[PDB]
């Protein structure tokens, strides 16, 4: 429907690896549990 | 007269649009001087630094222990030293203790099965030329700036000629566009570059999902090619990530991804087996044609041939 298009389109292109791609973030640097 | 000629990438996420984009810039555009490339030394650590705790993040999920006791220490010590160093340098400290924990055989082991978790491709990259990136007068390569992830906000775009042509590269990317942007979007493509990472082939299921990344975006391949408002745009399929997937087919079948495949485990008929997969899937093999492109996104040199290759095929396919 075009809508089902976009939807794929946001679903696809979206996907992938998360905290590896900007600066280094106070997100990106909470310690693992196993580690705790 | 020098017709516009509008360029959409699309594809999955980590599939190498953002590259290819840097490509253009840095073969049909003045590149990266020195004085930018020194620019991307703090994002070159900060994605450093982002590989070796995702592959530590593994470990405690996929329950890897580390080959020696003491990396433990290391490990915690990894980010507290990163969240107190200044963007752009990178000490002694944490330098060792990186080199350390990416040397240590529990690690490796983990880096092994990124095939069961997400790591960027530009992890092994850094992480290898430790020595190099660490050194306090160091100063990132156009390969370096080549290899750097960034914060993708909003669509991406980058102006160029070739071939008298005005060339406009957009990638949305990333970016969770509404119905109305993708429209807009869409209007005017005179050419679609789909980018697919071969290497994707291995993934493991995630737990939301109910096929494989490879078969996602077949579906995604199929809708774009098939779809009659592009009946005239060009439709060029990149698959990437060609010297990941030569790596990997050594030891990660292809039965993995489709079961169905009898093929030998070469290169070739691998390679081969998921051109069919793509190209099969148009239903108009007598109207449409698709353009396709074994690639390696992060090399200069083929990828330069290969948009040499499709301007010739947007010149032509311009009936004229
Ligand atoms: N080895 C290798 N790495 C690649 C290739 N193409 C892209 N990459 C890496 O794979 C990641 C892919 O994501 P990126 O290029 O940012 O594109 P996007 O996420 O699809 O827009 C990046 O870290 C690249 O350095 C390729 O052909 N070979
Ligand atoms: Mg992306």
């Amino acid at each position: 429907d075009i809508e089902g298009l976009v939807e794929l389109l946001n679903r696809v292109q979206s996907s992938g690896a998360h905290d590896q791609r900007g600066l280094l973030r106070k997100e990106d640097l909470v310690l693992p549990e196993f580690l705790q | 007269g020098a017709r516009e000629v509008k360029l959409l990438l699309l594809g999955a996420g980590e599939s190498g649009k953002s590259t290819i984009v840097k490509q253009m810039k840095i073969i049909h555009e003045a590149g990266y001087s020195e004085e930018e490339c020194k620019q991307y030394k703090a994002v070159v650590y900060s994605n450093t630094i982002q590989s070796i705790i995702a592959i530590i993040r593994a470990m405690g999920r996929l329950k890897i222990d580390f080959g020696d006791s003491a990396r433990a220490d290391d490990a915690r010590q990894l980010f507290v030293l990163a969240g107190a160093a200044e963007e752009g340098f990178m000490t002694a400290e944490l330098a060792g203790v990186i080199k350390r924990l990416w040397k240590d055989s529990g690690v490796q082991a983990c880096f092994n099965r990124s095939r069961e978790y997400q790591l960027n491709d530009s992890a092994a990259y850094y992480l290898n030329d430790l020595d190099r990136i660490a050194q306090p007068n160091y100063i990132p390569t156009q390969q370096d700036v080549l290899r750097t992830r960034v914060k993708t906000t909003g669509i991406v775009e980058t102006h160029f000629t070739f071939k008298d042509l005005h060339f406009k590269m957009f990638d949305v990317g990333g970016q969770r566009s509404e119905r109305k942007k993708w429209i807009h979007c869409f209007e005017g493509v005179t050419a679609i570059i789909f980018c697919v990472a071969l290497s994707d082939y291995d993934l493991v299921l995630a737990e939301d999902e109910e096929m494989n990344r490879m078969h996602e975006s077949m579906k995604l391949f199929d809708s774009i090619c098939n779809n009659k408002w592009f009946t005239d745009t060009s439709i060029i399929l990149f698959l990437n990530k060609k010297d990941l997937f030569e790596e990997k087919i050594k030891k990660s079948p292809l039965t993995i991804c489709y079961p169905e495949y009898a093929g030998s485990n070469t290169y070739e008929e691998a390679a081969a087996y998921i051109q069919c997969q793509f190209e099969d899937l148009n239903k108009r093999k007598d109207t449409k044609e698709i353009y396709t492109h074994f690639t390696c996104a992060t090399d200069t040199k083929n990828v330069q041939f290969v948009f040499d290759a499709v301007t010739d095929v947007i010149i032509k396919n311009n009936l004229k």
